[PDB]
């Protein structure tokens, strides 16, 4: 019932040979579905379900958008080193924006920036206040205050972010909605006189997921991390003594599984 | 959609 | 610490002879640039295709790194990454699990 819909954007001085220097991603409910850089200069389809439901008049006009966004990056790079008495180097702008439809119907929206990595200015749109993190994010803020910029981006976050939100999880309704189940592995190494035991839970969707080790009925965890085609992979490791290997169970807490799965080394 | 930045 | 934290993995729990995909994820890092490349017995692996450059809700970038692959009993797989807050570039051996 929580949707998100979230749009990021990065600006490079030293994006690695080859590589663009202004790239910016959109994903729904934490699936990437669009997409622009600097290189190819078009907003492209990065689902199925967001390709069939949208024209060419629709990524024509995310094209402009990004392109708008990466020439004023491309300004703001500089103007930012000047302001920061920068003359070279490797320095990164980022921002990331969006909306969140609770469990409760309640809103979020947000919109946040960074420079090299760190906070740089952000919207409240609740107050339409910008809150300035460092000295040289004042004078954006100054300008950010006037104009229609504010009152805009508050109907952005708070309407037209919603109103595409919700298209775009009708469009992927039967995407999103469905369930894979986890392929579970475990298996244990021993090194310097200590079992390691290692469960790993191999393509799952949805990103949810609880894995835990359990003894006789200190865990380091990898996170959720993405695999190639959508589905997700976690690892979760203990360290025993060797020979209580037989006192270890995996438990797998998903959507997709009826109970819990329980797992021996 | 996205929505484009205005100058720093 | 803007240090690359990395994990090589398979799509699927491997098995000798079968068609597979091999993964390394590198995330929590800066700056963006990063070189990672999929590695079978010390030589780049062909195929392989990278996540566009993006980034977590903490700022720090991260990017998948993917490649078809049918994993070779008594063939080492690994991803080499180098990155500015590294002393040398770095290897992470795949366990392939069986």
């Amino acid at each position: 019932e929580l949707h998100t819909l979230r749009y990021i954007s990065t600006a490079m001085t030293d994006p690695g040979p080859g590589q663009p220097w202004f790239v910016d991603v959109g994903y729904v409910d934490g699936e990437l579905f669009t997409h622009y850089n600097s290189t190819a200069r078009r907003a492209v389809p990065r689902t199925e379900w967001i390709a069939a439901n949208t024209d060419q008049q629709y990524w024509d006009s995310e094209t402009q958008t990004s392109q708008r966004s990466e020439q004023i990056d491309r300004d703001g790079l500089g103007i930012l080193q000047r302001r920061y008495n920068q003359t070279g180097g490797s320095h990164t702008v980022q921002w990331m924006y969006g909306c969140d439809i609770l469990e409760d119907g309640t809103i979020r929206g947000y919109r946040q920036y960074a420079y090299d990595g760190r906070d740089f200015i952000a919207f409240d749109k609740g107050t339409m206040t910008f809150t300035a993190a460092v000295p040289e994010a004042v004078p954006t803020k100054r300008k950010w205050e006037e104009g229609d910029y504010a009152e805009g981006l508050k109907q952005y976050l708070e309407e037209t972010c919603v109103e595409w939100l919700r298209r775009y999880v009708e469009y992927g309704k039967a995407e999103l909605g469905r369930r894979e189940r986890p392929e579970v592995r475990v298996w244990g190494k021993e090194a310097d006189g200590i079992l390691t035991l290692s469960c790993r839970a191999h393509g799952f969707y949805p990103r949810p997921i609880a894995v835990s080790w359990l003894k006789d009925g200190d865990a380091q965890s990898g996170g959720i991390v993405p695999n190639g085609d959508g589905t997700y992979h976690t690892w979760v490791t203990i360290d025993a003594q060797p020979g209580d290997g037989d006192k270890y169970q995996c438990r797998v807490e998903h959507a997709s599984l009826p109970q819990p799965g329980l797992y021996s080394w | 959609r996205r929505r484009e930045q205005t100058d720093y | 610490d803007l240090t690359p934290k990395v994990q090589v993995y398979s799509r699927f729990p491997a098995s000798a002879g079968t068609k597979n995909v091999l993964n390394c994820f590198a995330a929590g890092f800066h700056p963006p640039k990063i070189s990672i490349t999929l590695m079978k017995d010390g030589v780049p692996m062909e195929g392989a295709q990278y996540s566009d450059m993006s980034f977590n809700d903490d700022w720090t970038f991260q990017r998948l790194v993917h490649a078809d692959f049918t994993p070779s009993s008594g063939s080492t797989y690994a991803c080499k990454v180098e990155h500015e807050t590294l002393k040398e570039p770095q290897v992470y051996k795949w366990d392939p699990e069986f």
